């Protein structure tokens, strides 16, 4: 059930923001030179 | 034993080590930065020295595993297990 | 005089993968030096590691081990992987 | 047989997150560490009912 | 040969050969051969596909070397591979500091 | 009336002491049990000589004192006597690393 | 709609919109991402969620339950 | 009234530029009897193939470019946008030079 | 007769506009000329001990790549 | 009577050409290359014996500690410039003290 | 328990007896100059099969050496390596 006692960084913890996250896998990259160039630029 | 002991190396330790290096005034996060900056290190070896041993079939790390480890990287440690 | 390359097999290889981009002579040569440089790479390194377990003889251990050691772990993961699925499947 | 948990040191902050009441972070503190939780409500109404003060286990 | 029923491309035999004549070892043996044009294919193949979209992103059905570049330089395994390696005509990446701006 | 030093002169007699001595700085238990703490969980129950961990200890401490100089002359490049966070990364990056 | 949750973001309150979080409902069909309807941000800030459970969110009911 | 650029504008435009060209900033001539230069006092009346020149200005370019980018950050560490004599010793002592 | 003064300014500008600075101040057109001249010596100085090893007048391009494949460089393209 | 001796030399040359004959190196080894390692092999082992014989002069002692082995590589040009990355266990650091640091 | 090992521990004796017979050695700097004799043995060897390679030839001769000596070292160490070298050298082969 919902536990009434939680655990808290003072640092790292904030009320404001949670976040909670988990052949040869690659993250996509985009090698174009006007998007470089156009993400840097804006 | 099995839980931090990268904490291990005490802040007077880094202090002087500082003080090898020639360093006179250290700031705070000094002690953090160097403590991570051997937290890869060791890794960076320790890894290459099991892999060594995993090919020569040893349960026991020699000194001839760290030296030849720390052969490939360029840095040829000299002395013990030459 | 006669030379010998690589050519035909990146060109194989590139069918196999995409089989409309072609492939210039200079990024053919790039290709050409970079596995001629692995070569002696895993090739050096399988003779060094040879040397260490005085034994006179190289063989897939050497070279699994050895592309373990020189490679990341991903592409080593993977070249061991498939290397032992094509070994195995030879033999 | 059930197991259950139990948090025991020093008090050192005490601060209300203030319709509804809020929640408190708790200092805590042991002997061998230090450590803070966040408190549900209720558990804060019992806190302030027993008169706890900072500095007090 | 041998290249086709164990599913290889590069010849077996040039290997088999060079790694003979390549003054290593005085025995070797008859799956290293094999194993290192599994490994090489592997590498290939991926600097293949990784150059070639690479090349899909500029919109040209050839390779040029700024497309292996930047291809090889993208990827964080094959920057750690090669940090020392110079290509020819490839050009630097479009870095640009955020205080200059 | 109590003798103080003014700050910064024991920092000078201890770069003279330490200087002088090729005596390892660190402890060998919390690196013997910090060595085994990364081998294990890399292979599980291994065995460690009672040499090659003053070689680990050795070029650890030899190679961290040049990065103590060289991130000593980093931040010295910005004018001033305090070692910060940045100029490790500063030193450290511009090395190869 | 039930399945694993593999990412969930939650932003505080700005300016710009009461609340912005994106949520990851992966399956093994079909994986899509859905956008949080505020009082849907407060339901599983109300309750801890960890990455990596089966989780089924009711949409008329209101409510999370946990397979 | 003349059309003239605020200081600084030219530069950016300059950097689009000549990022996005591969050819070679320094000419043949000056290289060649550079080279040759170099040369006359090691070893006299040698012979330089129509290659391997540009092999050499392609790896010193090359080069270079990255001593800059290194230099570049150096300078950035400063806290100005101006490269000095100190920071190409600072950028190149640092790599191991 | 000093042919290392053939660097044109103009050169060292643009080549740092490839590194991306910005301003440049005076002495770096020196600078850059000096370590380019012990660079040249550094390693034309190993071309011409390959060339006179393989018993050869003239400097191959083979010379150049295992020239600067012993100092770790390892120059891809022309004589790969 | 060994070659070492009417060449003038002290490390055994058969020592040496065997291990060059199964140190895998090439197919065919010359007579004269393991006299020429020999040689230049003593006479880096001879630079290397009276620098750190000198350095152990200065600090008036009779044996050679790793210390002024360290002090004698590093001290001379050649030497730094020779290995750069060699670590020497035991034999410290030079007394380097920065300019900007005195008061 | 021991088979047999090889080290240079004699002749660093005898060449310390050459140049300063006072001074000792201690035990782990003669490892150390074991290992530094022992990798520039590796260094020396290495280039010679490499420039070998390189010439197409499979007889390494004392030009390789030579030339190896003269461009893995710097001009001094090379220049003296190569005329004690080449001395040493020419008055073995004068014996015959």
């Amino acid at each position: 059930m919902k536990a009434l006692v939680e655990e808290i960084d003072k640092k790292t913890y904030n009320p404001d923001i949670y976040f909670t996250s988990l052949s040869r896998p690659v993250k996509r990259i985009n090698y174009s030179l006007a998007d470089l160039e156009a993400r840097l630029y804006t | 034993i099995l839980r931090d002991n990268i904490q291990g190396i005490t802040k007077p330790a880094i202090r002087r080590l500082a003080r090898r290096g020639g360093v006179k005034r250290i700031s705070g996060l000094i002690y953090e930065e160097v403590r991570a900056v051997l937290k890869s290190f060791l890794e960076s070896v320790i890894r290459d020295s099991v892999t060594y041993t995993e090919h020569a079939k040893r349960k026991t790390v020699t000194s001839l595993d760290v030296v030849y480890a720390l052969k490939r990287q360029g840095r040829t440690l000299y002395g013990f297990g030459g | 005089a006669r030379k010998e390359t690589y050519s035909s097999y990146i060109y194989k290889v590139l069918k196999q993968t995409h089989p409309d981009t072609g492939i210039s002579q200079k990024s053919m040569s790039i290709l050409n030096s970079f596995v001629n440089d692995i070569f002696e790479r895993i090739a050096t390194e399988a003779s060094k590691l040879a040397a260490y377990n005085k034994k006179s003889t190289i063989s897939a251990r050497e070279i699994q081990t050895a592309v373990r050691l020189i490679l990341p772990g991903e592409l080593a993961k993977h070249a061991v992987s498939e290397g032992t699925r094509a070994v195995t499947k030879y033999s | 047989k059930e197991t259950k948990e139990v948090y025991e040191g020093e008090v050192t902050e005490l601060t209300p997150e203030d319709k509804t009441i809020s929640h408190v972070i708790v200092g805590l503190k042991s002997a061998k560490g230090t450590k803070t939780l966040r408190l549900d409500p209720t558990i804060y109404e019992s806190i302030q009912r027993e008169k706890v003060s900072i500095g007090d286990v | 040969s041998r290249s086709a029923k164990a599913g290889l491309t590069f010849p077996v035999g040039r290997v088999h050969r060079l790694l003979r004549r390549g003054n290593y070892a005085q025995r070797i043996g008859s799956g290293a051969p094999v194993y290192l044009t599994a490994v090489l294919e592997y590498l290939a193949a991926e600097i293949l596909e990784l150059a070639g979209n690479a090349a899909r992103d500029n919109k040209k059905t050839r390779i040029i070397p700024r497309h292996l570049q930047l291809a090889i330089r993208n990827d964080d395994e094959l920057n750690k591979l090669l940090g020392n390696v110079t290509i020819a005509q490839g050009g630097v990446l479009p870095n640009i500091h955020q205080n200059l701006l | 009336k109590p003798h103080r030093y003014k700050p910064g002169t024991v920092a000078l007699r201890e770069i003279r002491r330490f200087q002088k001595s090729t005596e390892l700085l660190i402890r060998k238990l919390p690196f013997q049990r910090l060595v085994r703490e990364i081998a294990q969980d890399f292979k599980t129950d291994l065995r460690f000589q009672s040499s090659a961990i003053g070689a680990l200890q050795e070029s650890v401490e030899a190679y961290l004192v040049s990065l103590f100089e060289d991130t000593n002359l980093a931040a010295i490049h910005a004018k001033r006597v305090t070692i910060q966070k940045k100029e490790i990364k500063l030193a450290r990056r511009l090395r190869g690393e | 709609i039930e399945g694993e949750v593999v990412e969930i973001q939650i932003d505080r309150s700005i300016t710009g919109g009461h609340k912005q979080g994106k949520l990851t409902i992966k399956t093994t069909d079909m994986e899509t991402i859905y956008e949080l309807g505020n009082k849907m941000i407060d339901g599983l800030t109300k309750e801890k969620v960890l990455a990596g459970d089966v989780i089924s969110i009711d949409k008329a009911s209101g409510k999370i339950t946990k397979l």
